[PDB]
């Protein structure tokens, strides 16, 4: 019953795009007290085959250190293993997928450790759900392969005023520099958002007419290179809240403005795992 | 069947399949003769299911070639291009190929 400000809990979000790999599969927020299992279902086609061997089924069991790996295979529940998910009742959950066509990065204890492999043709994932009682600040499913480097945009706000929009970039295992930025459409550096885990930090800096400001750094961040990052930028009723790994990274004071700092530049090898709606 | 054209004009060799998938890529008979599994002799071209893999100005496609139009509307034709042509539809599935031995000659 803590700071939600996005959704009357429990929340689900439908697919933003048809599946091209290069996404993030996201439950980042807090938890409720009845997280016993979910049903995140990512089910297969080949062309329109609808029933072949399935890439993903995901659920967490909120005690002791994993997210489950599971499939369908021609209409039956596949291998559902009995173990559990480390965080204690009250704090965060973080599902943080680096999506390839060969690995989906499962994250526990705020840091991705295990990769979950695809077996299937390219465009063949069509489903999503959640099961149970859950306390959601954000759910997103989308993105694609972005060739490296690229030039594109971030959809609406960056840090969402009144809501929370979570920011999904790629710390890659085999990339060069790792970001999706929070700037304007003109291309200046307003808040050069950098989950750069070749540099092993979340750096944000602000240029206001030739004067650089506070250089807001150093929040929780135990996560690892090889992730699809979920970097949580809230704006509450009381403060502008910046979270990394479900606890507060920093607070967004006015250096450059809120309200649509959403400019993307891509340089170096970052195979982008999200451009996201509200 | 057999069609004719002039130099640079529109040929036709009627044979069509369906676009399958980005992971079920399947070629086609293109060349000259009878491709049982694969050789209707002097093979000149192959295509794909989800795109059009190989096609030129000398092996040309006027229609909607990305959705399985492999009916080669051959542009700028010589008699060295002319003769019987390889075209057969490889339907996804076991033992369902229809072998067309069709002569397309252009002056």
């Amino acid at each position: 019953m803590a700071t939600e400000t996005n959704y009357p809990v429990p929340y689900r979000s439908k697919l933003t795009e048809p599946f091209e790999p290069g996404q993030t599969l996201i439950i980042k927020g807090k938890t409720a007290e009845d997280s016993v299992r979910f049903t995140i279902n990512l089910h297969n086609t080949s062309a329109d085959f609808s029933g072949n061997d399935v890439p993903l089924h995901i659920s967490v069991r909120f005690d002791e250190g994993k997210i489950v790996f599971n499939t369908f295979s021609k209409g039956e529940w596949g291998k559902e293993e009995r173990k559990s998910n480390p965080y204690k009742k009250g704090d965060d959950i973080d599902i943080r997928i680096r999506a390839h066509d060969s690995k989906f990065s499962i994250s526990v204890d705020q840091k991705e450790v295990k990769e979950y492999e695809h077996r299937v043709p390219l465009s063949s994932v069509t489903h999503f759900s959640v099961d149970g009682d859950i306390l959601i600040t954000y759910i997103h499913w989308g993105g694609k392969y972005y060739p490296v480097p690229y030039e594109s945009g971030l959809a609406g706000d960056g840090l969402a005023p009144g809501k929370s929009l979570l920011i999904f970039a790629t710390p890659e295992k085999k990339g060069k520099r790792f970001h999706i930025n929070l700037l304007k459409k003109n291309g200046d550096i307003a808040l050069h958002f950098n989950p750069r885990f070749d540099e092993k930090a979340i750096v944000r800096n602000s240029l206001i007419s030739g004067e650089w400001g506070n250089e807001e750094r150093e929040g929780k961040n135990p996560l690892e290179k090889g992730i699809g990052c979920d970097l949580e930028f809230r704006n509450e009723e009381y403060a502008f809240q910046i979270y990394v790994d479900g606890e507060r990274f920093a607070t967004y004071a006015h250096r450059l403005d809120p309200h649509d700092i959403n400019g993307l530049q891509i340089g170096g090898d970052v195979e982008v795992t999200g451009i996201q709606m509200v | 069947v057999e069609y004719r054209a002039e130099v640079g004009q529109n040929a036709y060799l009627p044979c069509f399949y369906t676009p399958a998938a980005p992971g079920n890529l399947v070629p086609v008979c293109w060349g000259k003769g009878a491709c049982p599994v694969f050789e209707c002799g002097n093979v000149v071209l192959r295509t794909d299911e989800r795109d059009v893999n190989y096609w030129t100005s000398r092996y040309w496609l006027n229609g909607d070639f990305r959705k399985g139009d492999v009916s080669l509307t051959i542009e700028n034709v010589t008699l060295a291009d002319s003769g019987i042509y390889c075209c057969r539809i490889q339907i996804p599935g076991i033992m369902n190929d229809e072998k067309f031995n069709l002569k397309l000659v252009i002056k």
